[PDB]
Formats: structure tokens, sequence, C-alpha cells
């Protein structure tokens, strides 16, 4: 109920280092693909944790 | 034998680390992929090198 | 062995099949039937029906 | 207990549902409403909307 949002802006995002931080199976993406997160690039990232 | 993170990379039309530099499948691939856990055999307390 | 479930070793076997016009060297367990001609039958010649 | 993850026992329950071709007996938790006629309404008769 009190989930935390982290605001990510003005940096270089490397998504291949996320796999070394947690032992998860699926990087379940919806609008995009997990293998194409480095070629295209975004505006703002928000990370919700619970 | 891979790490459990890169099981999704053994598929046609994939990029990453295994699919880019280690083991690449063709785009017109016809076949099957079988992957199973081997924690009992390939894991050691000192570290399997 | 103390790692998370996404860092465990995984044994992978990939079975790739040649689907070509070559004669079938290896294929599966079917019993063969005697050939009859000039009669409306259902044929199964090396896996393909008709 | 020493078998692998593919050779563990699994308990399976299959719920077989048969649809609205008979008078309904199994219903979800919903509250009924008084029936009003000769008016443009949004009805819900045994799970089908309109
Ligand atoms: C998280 O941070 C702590 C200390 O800051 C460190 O010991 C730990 O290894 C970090 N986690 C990962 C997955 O690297």
């Amino acid at each position: 109920y009190a989930w935390n949002r982290k605001r990510i802006s003005n940096c270089v995002a490397d998504y291949s280092v996320i796999y070394n931080f947690a032992p998860f199976f699926a990087f379940k993406c919806y609008g995009v693909s997990p293998t194409k997160l480095n070629d295209l690039c975004f505006t703002n990232v928000y990370a919700d944790s619970f | 034998v891979i790490r459990g993170n890169e099981v999704s990379q053994i598929a046609p039309g994939q990029t990453g680390n295994i699919a880019d530099y280690n083991y690449k499948l063709p785009d017109d691939f016809t076949g099957c992929v079988i992957a199973w856990n081997s924690n009992k055999l390939d894991s050691k307390p000192s570290g399997n090198y | 062995p103390t790692y998370g479930v996404g860092h465990q070793p995984y044994r992978v076997v990939v079975l790739s099949f040649e689907l070509l016009h070559a004669p079938a060297t290896v294929c599966g367990p079917k019993k063969s039937t005697n050939l009859v001609k000039n009669k409306c039958v259902n044929f199964n010649f090396n896996g393909l029906t008709g």
C-alpha cells in the first residue's frame, strides 16, 4: 500500500547490469522487448518497489 | 551449461551475451530446446570454476 | 548452492532437425504397410499424409 | 525426495465448467436488483450483459 517510486533522469541507462543484481527469471516487458532496451532510448524512468 | 538468466537467450532472433558471442540460433530454426536445473551436480560450496 | 534461483546452473540440450529433400536416415517408430496401387488409399510416405 | 524438479509429485484439480445452456445453479457473489420494465436499462441476466 505504501509502494515507493524512484525517479530516474539525466544518466546513461545500462539494462544488461540489472541481471547481475537480482536472481530473477523473467524480465517481463510489455510495450518493448528486454533485448532492445539499449538501442532505442527513453525520456524518464520510474521504478516502483514492493 | 549456462546460468539460469540466459535460458531465454537460447531462442531464434535473440541478442545479448550468449546469443551474440557464444551460441547463436538461426532465424529459420526448426527444433527444440530443453533446459533443466543442475544445482545438485554443477554447484560447489567453494565455487565451480 | 547458496545462490538465488536465477543464478543456478542450467543444463541445455538443443535438438535441431534437418527438414530437407534428402532421404530419411534417422526418423521415428512407425510400422510399414504393404504397397497397393490403382486404389484410392491414404498414404504416409516418410511422414507426410495425403 | 531426492528426485529432480521434474520428478516431484504434483496435486492437480481440474474444474470443469459447463456453460449457460440450463437453468443456472453455480453463481458468483453478486447482488440482485429489482426488475424494471419499459425503460432503457443495462441488464445482467445470469452473467450475460447488454
Ligand atoms: C547491495 O549493497 C550492499 C552494500 O551496499 C552490497 O554488499 C551488496 O552486494 C549489494 N547487492 C548486490 C546484488 O550487489
